[PDB]
Parts: C-alpha cells; structure tokens; sequence
RNA sequence: GAAAUUGUUGAAAGGGAAGGGCAUUUGAUCAGACAUGG
RNA sequence: GGAAUACUGCCAGCUGGGACUGAGGACUGCGACGUAAGUCAAGGAUGCUGGCAUAAUGGUUAUAUGCCGCCCGUCUUGAAA
RNA sequence: GCCCUGAAAAUGGAUGGCGCUCAAGCGUGUUACCUAUACUCUACCGUCAGGGUUGAUAUGAUGCCCUGACGAGUAGGCAGGCGUGGAGGUCAGUGACGAAGCCUAGACCGUAAGGUCGGGUCGAACGGCCUCUAGUGCAGAUCUUGGUGGUAGUAGCAAAUA
RNA sequence: UUGGCGGAAAGGCCUUGGGUGCUUGCUGGCGAAUUGCAAUGUCAUUUUGCGUGGGGAUAAAUCAUUUGUAUACGACUUAGA
C-alpha cells in the first residue's frame, strides 16, 4: 500500500434535483415596438441596415423583412435589444405573416424555394406601401452611421 | 464521469513565498512567519507579501478535488489500485514515482479495465 | 458609407482610485458629447470594446477586442465606470475606447 | 475630437492654460501652442518678474550644472507649468508630454492652421478688469530672452500674409453667397428651412 | 455625543420592521419571516402579529419592555446619500447629526434603512 | 541664427582640398569634384 | 557530485541601484474536457 | 372672498434604465390567485438560442504599464536610521 | 475686517508640488460628487455556542445534519497540525525491468508547515499507516569548520651606482 | 502638364492644361438571403529583409609609420603612392 485508504468514501449517487419555481411569462415589449415600425439593425451581419418589424415570434425574436428588393435583407429573426426602433412606420394592414414563427426558421446550402417565394410575397406587399411615402424606399436602401456630432442620448430617430 | 460538483475557486493562486526568500540565497521560500519586532511584513505595512491565515481555506465542498474533480489516491500496486473500484467516480489513482515500467503497463491495464482514471499515465512508457 | 461608425467615441482616463491606491478592477472612461450624469444614464449598461492590434494571429487577423460594459456613473462631468472581462492594461490610459449603441432600450 | 488642436496662446492666462493642456495630454489630446510670447499671467509685471528671480536663486550648490535649469523663452516658461502639473517622472507623463508643442509665434505647419481658444484660461473673460497682468514675452526678454524681435518681425510679416489670405477668402465668401441669391429663394430653400436648415 | 436620534414616525417603525426586524430566541438572531416567530415568543403578551409587534412599539403600553427587548437592534447601512453635513460630531443643532433631531430622525433612518 | 546655403568656387586650391582629408596621399582626392560641374552647366545652380 | 561562485550558448530587460504587492496587455509555457450512429 | 402654488410628510400608488449576486438540491413550511380543474413571483435560477476543440477558457512564467512597497534581526517609551 | 509697516542669518527650496488675483485667497451659505481593512446584503474559511440524529439500510457517533454570533495582536499561554534520526507492529509495501540522493522559469494537493507526480542524472537501498523514542527543524550568536566571491588583473613587483 | 508665391522648421499654398474614372441632380432594369438572434473586423502605419523591372554613382576612415604647435594612457596636431 501507498496511501492508506480512507475509513468513509462518499456515495456516488448523484442527488435529484430541487423542484424548483419558476414560470415562464411572456415577455413583454418595448412600446416603441409596434409592427410596421422601421427598424436600425445594431449589430451582426445586417447592421447598419433599416429594415421593417414585421412580427414578434414566441421564441422572443423580432420578424423582419425591410425588404429584400430594397436593402437586401431577408425574412429573418432577429433581437429587440440590438435594435434601435425609429419612429417612421409602414401600414401593415396587407401582410399575411401568420405562417413564420419558431418552428418555420427551425434548423433542418440551397435556399428553400418556400422561403425564397415568401420574400417575392410578403415583401411585394411592402414595396407597394414603401412606395406610398416619397424618399421612403431610398430611406430603407441606405444604411444608418453615425457621424461626428451625432450624440445618441439627445439623437430622437 | 465524476461527480458533478460546483466550480472550483482557489481562493489564492500565488504561492505564499518566505519573506527575503527573494533577497537573500540562503534564505529558502518554504513559507515561514515572521517573528521580527519592527518587521514590515509581521505588521502589514501596505505594500508588502500577503501572509498565510485561516481566511483563505477551499471550500470544503471543492477541496481536494483536482480539476477533473477526483480527490487523487496513491496507488503502489493493483490490490492498492483495486481499492478505488467503487469510487471510480470520486477517486483517480496516482501510480507511484517508485513503481517500476514493469508493473505500470500493468496497472494501467487493470485500472482501465476496472474504469479507473490514472492520473499519470503515459509513466514511464517507451516511444 | 463615408462612416460606418455605429458606436460613440471613448477615452479610457484612469482605473477607479483614491488619491494613494487604485482599483483596476474598475475603469473610468470619458464618452464624446456626455457632459453630465444625466446623459451618462443613457450609455448605463451599454457594451464598451477596447480594440487593439497584435503580432500572432487568432483568426486570420492580428486585431483582437477587449469587451466590457458601462456600470455606473461617474461624478458630476459625464463620466462613466466600467468593467471588462478581463481588466484594461492600464497602458491604455488616454486611449481610444468604443461605446457600442446595444443592449438598446430605445 | 480632432487629432491635433492648436491653441493660440495670446490673451490666456499661464496657470489656467497649463492647467487644462495637461489634462488633455493624460486624456489622449495632442496639442500644440502657437504665439507663447502673447501668453500672459496675472501680477504686475514687477512682481512677476522678481518671482522669477527666485527661481532663478535657486541651484545645486557644488555644482550649478545639475541645479533646477531656468529656462527664460516663453514656450519653456510655460512648459514648466505645464510639466509642473504632469507627473512627468514615470512613463505616462513622458508619453503625454510628447504629445505636446509649444512655439513662440506660428511656425510654419500651423500658421495655415485653424487655432482655438481656451476661454476658461481666457484672460480678458477671466480676470477682473483693473487687474494689472503680465505678458509672457515681455518679461521673458527681460529675463535674458534673447528671440523677441526676430519673432515679432517674423509675426510683423505672417500677419501680411494671413491678412491677404483672408482678403481673398472673404471676397470668395463673397461670390459665394452672391451666386447663392436665387436659391435663397428657390423652392428647396423653403423644403430646408422647413426643417431647420 | 455617540449617536443622532429623534421621534420615529409608523412608516420609519414599520419599515424597519418589515425590512430589518429581527428577533432573539436562545441568543440566534432570528429574521421575522413569519408571525408564528413572534407568537411562539411575544404571544405570552398577545402580539401574535408583526404588526402587534409594531403596535406594541409605537404605542409604547404594557408589554413595551419586552416586545422591543425580543427585537434584536437594527444593523443599518450608512445614509444613502450622505449625512447632509460636513461634519457628523457636531450637534444637530449645530453642525449636524449627533444629538436629538426630533422629527428629523425620520429622514435619516429612511436613508439608512 | 541658421545657416541657409554655402557656395563654393568652382576651383579649389589644393591646400584647401588638403583640409578635407585627414589622408590625403593615398586618397583619390575626390574633393569638390561633382560640385564644380554647377559652373560647368552654365549657370543656374550656383546662380540660383 | 548539492550551494556559494564561474565559462560559453540561448532568451529577455536596462535614462543615478536592484528585489517586492495588486492588476492587466504581450510572448513563452502547461493543462483539465469528446463519446453518441457512419 | 374663493382658489391655485410652494414647502414638509404619508400611500401595504403605477411604471422605465443600470449594476452585483443564483448559496441550496426529491417531498414536507407559510402563503397568495382560484367557482373549480388547478395556477404562482409563495422555505435561494430557470427557460430559450448561439459560440469552442490549429482550441475557446483557465494555471504558471518572463516583460511592460498604473498605483503601491525604506533592511532584516535586536535592545528600546521610540530604529530605515 | 482684509491688507501694509513693524519683520535681521548663514548650501538652493518649498501653502506637498505646479501654479492661482470678481482665486485655484479669506469669512459665510447651499447643493452635487470622490473613496477605508468601517457600515448594509450575499458567497466561502475558521472559532465559539445552541439544536437534531445509528429507530436504520455499509463505507466514519472523535461522525452526519440544522442554526446563531464572532475573527487586531508584541511578551506570553494553549490547541490542532507539518517535518527529521532511530524503535515495536503492519501493508506477505517499493526496487538492479532501477532504491536513495541530486537537477528541473514542468503537473497536482494543502491557508500553511508540507505532500504527491512527470523528466533528467543516478547506482542498492527505501517508503505508507498504527505506535515508541530523541544528540529532531536555523538567517543571524564580531557563532564553529570548510568552501567562494566583489574588491582586482587592481596595490604593488622603485634601497643596496650598470 | 504650364506657371507663380512661400526660408520661422519654407518641403506646403494658389494656378494653367489636357487626359481619364466616378457622380445620389434625376429616371430605369437586376443582385443581396443560409454569415442562420450579437461575439468576427474597414485595414490603416511604422521600420527591415528577400525579390524582380529599368534609373544613377565608383569613397574614406581607422591601424602601423610619422611631426611636437599636443600629450599620464586615450586624445590633439602634422607628414607619407
Ligand atoms: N533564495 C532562494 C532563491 O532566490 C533566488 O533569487 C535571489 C538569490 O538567491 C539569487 O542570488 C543572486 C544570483 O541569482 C546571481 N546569479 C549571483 C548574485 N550575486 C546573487 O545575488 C547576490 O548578489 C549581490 C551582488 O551581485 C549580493 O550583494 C547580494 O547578497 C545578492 N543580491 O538572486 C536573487 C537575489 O540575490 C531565486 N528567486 C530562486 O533561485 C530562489 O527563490
Ligand atoms: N505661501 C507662503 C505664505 O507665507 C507663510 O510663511 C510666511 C512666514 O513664514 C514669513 O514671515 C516672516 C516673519 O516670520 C519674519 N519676521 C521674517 C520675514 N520678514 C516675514 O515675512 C513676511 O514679510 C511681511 C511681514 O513681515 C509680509 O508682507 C510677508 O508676506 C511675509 N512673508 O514669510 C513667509 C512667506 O510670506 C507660509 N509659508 C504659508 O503658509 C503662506 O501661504
Ligand atoms: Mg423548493
Ligand atoms: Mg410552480
Ligand atoms: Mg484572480
Ligand atoms: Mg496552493
Ligand atoms: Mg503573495
Ligand atoms: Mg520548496
Ligand atoms: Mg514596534
Ligand atoms: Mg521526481
Ligand atoms: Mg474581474
Ligand atoms: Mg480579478
Ligand atoms: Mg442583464
Ligand atoms: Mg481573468
Ligand atoms: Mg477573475
Ligand atoms: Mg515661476
Ligand atoms: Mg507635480
Ligand atoms: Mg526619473
Ligand atoms: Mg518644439
Ligand atoms: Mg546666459
Ligand atoms: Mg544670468
Ligand atoms: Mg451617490
Ligand atoms: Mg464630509
Ligand atoms: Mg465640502
Ligand atoms: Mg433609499
Ligand atoms: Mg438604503
Ligand atoms: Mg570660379
Ligand atoms: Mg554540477
Ligand atoms: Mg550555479
Ligand atoms: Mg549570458
Ligand atoms: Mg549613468
Ligand atoms: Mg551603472
Ligand atoms: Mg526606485
Ligand atoms: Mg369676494
Ligand atoms: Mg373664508
Ligand atoms: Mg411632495
Ligand atoms: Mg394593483
Ligand atoms: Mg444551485
Ligand atoms: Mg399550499
Ligand atoms: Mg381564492
Ligand atoms: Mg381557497
Ligand atoms: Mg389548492
Ligand atoms: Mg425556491
Ligand atoms: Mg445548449
Ligand atoms: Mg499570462
Ligand atoms: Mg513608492
Ligand atoms: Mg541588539
Ligand atoms: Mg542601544
Ligand atoms: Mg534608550
Ligand atoms: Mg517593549
Ligand atoms: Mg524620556
Ligand atoms: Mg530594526
Ligand atoms: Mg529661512
Ligand atoms: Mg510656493
Ligand atoms: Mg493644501
Ligand atoms: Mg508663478
Ligand atoms: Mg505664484
Ligand atoms: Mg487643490
Ligand atoms: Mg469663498
Ligand atoms: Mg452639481
Ligand atoms: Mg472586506
Ligand atoms: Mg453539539
Ligand atoms: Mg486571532
Ligand atoms: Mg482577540
Ligand atoms: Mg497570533
Ligand atoms: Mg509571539
Ligand atoms: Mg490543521
Ligand atoms: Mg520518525
Ligand atoms: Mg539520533
Ligand atoms: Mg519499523
Ligand atoms: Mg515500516
Ligand atoms: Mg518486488
Ligand atoms: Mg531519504
Ligand atoms: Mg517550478
Ligand atoms: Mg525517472
Ligand atoms: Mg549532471
Ligand atoms: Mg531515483
Ligand atoms: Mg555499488
Ligand atoms: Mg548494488
Ligand atoms: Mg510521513
Ligand atoms: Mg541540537
Ligand atoms: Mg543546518
Ligand atoms: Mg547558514
Ligand atoms: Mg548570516
Ligand atoms: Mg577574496
Ligand atoms: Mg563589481
Ligand atoms: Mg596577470
Ligand atoms: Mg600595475
Ligand atoms: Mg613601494
Ligand atoms: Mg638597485
Ligand atoms: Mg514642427
Ligand atoms: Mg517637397
Ligand atoms: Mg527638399
Ligand atoms: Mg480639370
Ligand atoms: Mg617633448
Ligand atoms: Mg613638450
Ligand atoms: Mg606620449
């Protein structure tokens, strides 16, 4: 013998855990978020980008279009708390948008020929409601900076 | 494949060197106190080493464990090896410096077919 | 386009600090356009980055970030503390710092 | 903001200038100071010269070479109290005392550049009418500045030139709005104004 | 000279009960989580509640004695906000703090509280 | 006070040209020999 | 075949000593964590 | 003469931003919302998504930088002396 | 009241330092702000106290578990430990397939004394636990002996005719 | 590419002349996605080494020797194709 063994030695019984409480509420949104409301995209691959708020999924992430023929950007989740909300909207009276939710992004390369329809569809509604307001879709096509001066604790958007 | 355990806080790293330890040769860093009457160091003058006190003793939850989490067993042969087979999820066996390279590719054996982690494998091993 | 900046500009000042002993733990950090408390509470809780350059390389790149946030206030000037993950260098004394516009709650 | 800020040292006031120089410095801020000789400080000028005196009292007694050195142009005069409140003997201080520069008169990189102005070291904003002040070059000279004349002849002359670049500039100002008439009243006049420009 | 102090108001009581009110069983400084606390121990007087507690306190009567003597002291943070002075070793009357502020205890505890 | 320019004549004698060399008998004696082509153009660089 | 002390080689630093504490950049160096259908 | 307003104070009034912390580990307690089935924020963090193995991250070590740090031992009222 | 005179000392010099004149001075008021090893909240180590519990079903009742408070320290006391030579007992312990020692800006454990491992060098002995026992732990004592430095290729190697 | 002006550290300023690229002053037609809800980002700017393609140029200094206007030793100052 090299060390001497121990008198006791734990269990090796891993102990179940304590039932714990906590619900899972919904979450609920900044007021300046309301569908339709144009968008500054803070952070990631689009940012910079102004894009349109389309829906609030139920994984917590925003829907979003602005659209793909102007800026590029396609349907896509993205984070309330990355984004800036301006206050310049579009009517979202003619948009579907029942169909995208959690599982419609759900992981399962050659882009889905549902998805690249439903960018044609939901954004052919926008376009024509972006066209309703002069400068609006040059709006949307360029990308938000800030420039020298530019403070964001007084800057209104 | 140990026992899950919270995270391990160390509490202090550094080592607790003798005071001069660095001054002069003959002065060892195997931690001693100071007994001096003006020392700088006995009275904790800002500025100088921090000393050894109770304050900075593990967790007893997180103590002994290494960082796989297995309170590690000297082990000097397989019937020393083959007491760790039911807390092969608490313990890990540490062959012993002395233990030839005979017995190594032997005890390694046994513990691996018992579900024992060796701290030191790899012992003394050729190529 | 000509800009692409999407933060405010910073200087990192000091540690936090009394007259005799520092604190690295804490930085203080001066942002463009604060000038008082007040305007600092709109920057509380943002992202702050230090960015700086290196020999090796990470990812094809020999640029590397140090992320952190803004804490609190600092005084009546418009200051801001801070804290990252790991602390600034402290070489960084009147360097450049990046006040990023997220976690935003406009 | 900006890279480089030059200040016009003219009508300020020594202390309060350094004083706020050297917390740029150790926040970052290169500058540079134009026109030292202009500079000014509080005190009549006798005063303000037997203070100098004393420093100049003031050396190392075996041997006056490793003493305090007293440096008399207008520049170093104030770069001492500039260097007076950086703490210049470790490595920070040295590296923000390097972002700065001082000349008498405007030499030649920043005489076409644009120079501000420092208003809470401002004299005429800051000290009380009546209160008698020093102007640096002066008493710098008086003190063994040998540069005075040359720098204001210099000054004499870059002064006829700024003079007849500003000839120039406002007359294009001129021209500018003049072609600017009929837009003053077109229609994307109105369209800015509208919103605020 | 060694303490500020005054005339608490109910809020003042009360929110130093509910937030700090802790009580002493068998020395054990032991928190008011539950009325059951304060009955097992104040109910030989009546107070079953917390607020017989506070009651019994701020009306002063009978038992006041005891059902303050249960209650261990309140450790409380320094003022939120400072002390309102320069200098605390002057008296109120003075230079503040340090004495009998009356009323004037309220704001303070709030603060420390 | 700064120096602005020196020029020099277009032929040096040679105890002058003694002054520049600390040897002078195993030197090439490479003196002023380039400069001396300022005259040789007509003008101008001397001149100017 | 230890230490003081010394040679060479390699690495690093160095504006009137050097060594120490906290923290971090940089480099060097070590690690614990990878088996579930092919 | 009828208000308003300031000032001080109370609300077991409603709400927005930031920071640090998540100790514990089946159930037992006291509760609240409930017509009820039941639900909860009620005796301590869970849900969701992503990122990392040429490696993220952590230890050591050297160097740099901010602040700090007088030579121990001894006698002594008092030692860097 | 403030200021001025009264108001003379020896290295150059100190409102701490620059420097400040509707102060960055003096008297007074009012607010904001900065940060102690202190106060409040929480995690962790220890100490002391109180309570539960082998009715059990293994592997410790000196335990396991719940709760509250506390933590400065010279001279000094006590406790719980670390380490060395030897001794009884035991691991039928380790080892020429490499013991001990030594060297390792390599690894892990312990608040610490210390313990453990890898690699190198090595050559014949050696270790764990339970006890016993002491010629049992060093930085000093102008300590003892032995060895080695800076000083330093320096002082010097110039009387007595060559 | 033509001229001027600039010596405070001018090393920059004004100008002619054509060539050529863009232009969001304005009107069209296409593209962007899957980088998957942020971590990833534009490459600046210093020195230095390999290289290739042509342009241009072809020295001294130290040692030893030597002088004494110099000199403790270095140093100084002369001389030698
Ligand atoms: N003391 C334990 C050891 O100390 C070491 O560091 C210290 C000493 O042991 C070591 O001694 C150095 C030595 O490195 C070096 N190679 C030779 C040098 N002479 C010694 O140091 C000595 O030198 C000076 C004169 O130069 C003496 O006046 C003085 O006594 C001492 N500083 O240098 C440090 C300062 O002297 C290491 N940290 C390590 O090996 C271990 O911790
Ligand atoms: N900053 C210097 C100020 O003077 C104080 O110190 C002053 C005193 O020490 C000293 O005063 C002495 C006096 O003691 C002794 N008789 C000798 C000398 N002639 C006097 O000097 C005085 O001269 C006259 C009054 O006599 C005053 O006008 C003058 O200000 C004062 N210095 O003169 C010093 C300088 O004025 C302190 N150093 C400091 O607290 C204060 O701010
Ligand atoms: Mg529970
Ligand atoms: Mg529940
Ligand atoms: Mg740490
Ligand atoms: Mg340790
Ligand atoms: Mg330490
Ligand atoms: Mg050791
Ligand atoms: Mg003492
Ligand atoms: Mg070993
Ligand atoms: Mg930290
Ligand atoms: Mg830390
Ligand atoms: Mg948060
Ligand atoms: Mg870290
Ligand atoms: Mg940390
Ligand atoms: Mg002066
Ligand atoms: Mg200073
Ligand atoms: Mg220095
Ligand atoms: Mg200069
Ligand atoms: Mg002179
Ligand atoms: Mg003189
Ligand atoms: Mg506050
Ligand atoms: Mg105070
Ligand atoms: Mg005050
Ligand atoms: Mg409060
Ligand atoms: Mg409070
Ligand atoms: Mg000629
Ligand atoms: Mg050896
Ligand atoms: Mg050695
Ligand atoms: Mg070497
Ligand atoms: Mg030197
Ligand atoms: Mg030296
Ligand atoms: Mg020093
Ligand atoms: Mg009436
Ligand atoms: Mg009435
Ligand atoms: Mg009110
Ligand atoms: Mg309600
Ligand atoms: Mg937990
Ligand atoms: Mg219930
Ligand atoms: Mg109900
Ligand atoms: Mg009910
Ligand atoms: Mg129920
Ligand atoms: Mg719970
Ligand atoms: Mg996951
Ligand atoms: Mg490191
Ligand atoms: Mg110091
Ligand atoms: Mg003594
Ligand atoms: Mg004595
Ligand atoms: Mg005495
Ligand atoms: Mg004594
Ligand atoms: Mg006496
Ligand atoms: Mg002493
Ligand atoms: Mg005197
Ligand atoms: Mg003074
Ligand atoms: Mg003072
Ligand atoms: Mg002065
Ligand atoms: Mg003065
Ligand atoms: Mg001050
Ligand atoms: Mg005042
Ligand atoms: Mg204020
Ligand atoms: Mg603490
Ligand atoms: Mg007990
Ligand atoms: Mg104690
Ligand atoms: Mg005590
Ligand atoms: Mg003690
Ligand atoms: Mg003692
Ligand atoms: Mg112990
Ligand atoms: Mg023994
Ligand atoms: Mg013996
Ligand atoms: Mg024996
Ligand atoms: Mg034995
Ligand atoms: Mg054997
Ligand atoms: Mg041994
Ligand atoms: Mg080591
Ligand atoms: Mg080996
Ligand atoms: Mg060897
Ligand atoms: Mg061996
Ligand atoms: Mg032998
Ligand atoms: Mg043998
Ligand atoms: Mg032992
Ligand atoms: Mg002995
Ligand atoms: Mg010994
Ligand atoms: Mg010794
Ligand atoms: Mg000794
Ligand atoms: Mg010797
Ligand atoms: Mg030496
Ligand atoms: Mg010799
Ligand atoms: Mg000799
Ligand atoms: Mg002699
Ligand atoms: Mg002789
Ligand atoms: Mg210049
Ligand atoms: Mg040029
Ligand atoms: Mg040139
Ligand atoms: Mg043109
Ligand atoms: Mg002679
Ligand atoms: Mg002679
Ligand atoms: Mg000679």
């Amino acid at each position: 013998s090299a060390q001497k063994a121990p008198k006791w030695y734990p269990s090796e019984d891993v102990a179940a855990l304590k039932k714990t409480r906590k619900a899972a509420r919904p979450q609920k949104l900044r007021a300046s978020l309301v569908p339709g409301t144009v968008l500054i995209l803070l952070a990631g691959r689009f940012r910079g980008k102004r894009v349109v708020y389309l829906k609030h999924l139920e994984d917590n992430t925003l829907l979003i279009s602005g659209p793909f023929k102007v800026n590029g950007v396609p349907l896509r989740r993205v984070n309330a708390r990355y984004v800036i909300a301006t206050s310049t909207k579009v009517s979202v009276e003619g948009v579907n948008v029942e169909k995208f939710n959690v599982e419609y992004f759900a992981k399962e390369k050659e882009i889905k020929a549902e998805r690249v329809e439903d960018q044609k569809v939901v954004d052919k509604a926008l376009i024509a409601e972006i066209k309703k307001t002069p400068l609006l879709k040059q709006y949307l096509s360029a990308s938000f900076s800030l420039k020298n001066g530019d403070k964001p604790h007084m800057l209104k958007f | 494949a140990s026992l899950p355990h919270p995270k391990i806080v160390k509490k202090h790293t550094k080592k607790f060197k003798r005071h001069h330890s660095d001054r002069y040769h003959r002065v060892a860093e195997n931690w001693r106190k100071q007994k001096g009457i003006d020392s700088v160091v006995r009275r904790r003058f800002r500025g100088n080493i921090s000393q050894p006190k109770i304050g900075y003793g593990s967790n007893k939850k997180t103590k002994f464990l290494s960082p796989s989490g297995h309170k590690t067993f000297l082990v000097a042969n397989v019937k020393d090896l083959e007491t760790l087979t039911m807390h092969t999820k608490t313990y890990a066996a540490e062959i012993a410096h002395n233990i030839s390279a005979k017995n190594r590719v032997v005890i390694l054996a046994r513990a691996k077919a018992l579900g024992i982690k060796v701290t030191n494998p790899k012992g003394r091993l050729a190529l | 386009a000509e800009s692409h900046r999407l933060y405010v500009k910073g200087k990192h000042l000091s540690y936090q600090r009394s007259k005799r002993v520092n604190n690295p733990n804490v930085s203080l950090i001066k942002i463009e356009g604060v000038a008082t408390p007040q305007d600092a509470q709109f920057y509380l809780g943002k992202r702050i980055a230090y960015v700086y350059r290196a020999s090796k390389e990470v990812r094809g790149s020999k640029i590397r970030v140090m992320w952190g946030k803004v804490t609190r206030t600092h005084g009546n000037s418009g200051v801001v503390r801070a804290t990252f993950r790991n602390n600034l260098p402290a070489k960084t004394f009147g360097a450049s710092v990046r006040i990023f516009l997220y976690p935003s709650n406009i | 903001v900006e890279p480089v800020v030059v200040i016009d040292g003219k009508g300020h006031l020594v202390g309060r200038l350094a004083s706020v120089v050297a917390k740029q410095l150790l926040n970052g801020q290169k500058i540079v100071v134009v026109r030292a000789e202009e500079l000014n400080i509080s005190g009549e000028f006798f005063r303000n010269k037997l203070k100098y005196h004393d420093f100049l009292r003031k050396a190392t007694a075996f041997n006056k070479t490793r003493g305090p050195f007293h440096f008399r142009a207008p520049s170093r005069i104030f770069y001492k109290a500039l260097r007076g409140m950086v703490s210049h003997k470790t490595a920070r201080g040295k590296a923000a005392l390097e972002r700065l520069k001082v000349f008498e008169g405007i030499p030649p990189p920043y005489d076409k550049k644009k120079r501000v102005v420092v208003p809470q070291a401002l004299r005429v904003l800051r000290l009380k009418p009546g209160r008698k002040y020093t102007t640096l070059g002066k008493l710098s000279t008086s003190v063994g500045w040998k540069y005075e004349d040359v720098v204001a002849k210099l000054e004499a002359k870059r002064k006829v030139s700024s003079a007849e670049y500003y000839a120039k500039k406002r007359a294009f100002t001129k021209k500018v709005a003049s072609a600017n008439a009929t837009a003053a009243e077109s229609d994307v006049a109105k369209q800015l104004a509208a919103l605020g420009y | 000279p060694y303490v500020a102090y005054g005339y608490p108001s109910y809020s003042t009581i009360r929110q130093l009960v509910y937030k700090r009110g802790f009580g002493k069983i068998n020395k054990q400084r032991v928190p008011l989580s539950d009325n059951a606390i304060i009955e097992a121990n104040l109910g030989k007087y009546g107070i079953l509640s917390i607020d017989d507690l506070i009651h019994e306190i701020i009306t002063v009567g009978p038992h006041f004695k005891q059902a303050n003597n249960f209650l261990w002291p309140f450790k409380l943070s320094n003022p939120s906000g400072g002390w309102g002075v320069p200098r605390k070793f002057k008296h109120f009357i003075q230079g503040g703090s340090f004495g009998n502020r009356e009323e004037f205890i309220n704001k303070l505890v709030k603060s420390m509280n | 006070l700064r120096s602005l320019t020196t020029v020099w004549a277009e032929h040096l004698s040679d105890e002058v040209k003694r002054r520049f060399y600390k040897n002078w008998y195993k030197s090439k004696k490479k003196a002023f020999t380039k400069y001396s082509a300022k005259y040789a153009q007509d003008g101008a660089g001397i001149e100017r």
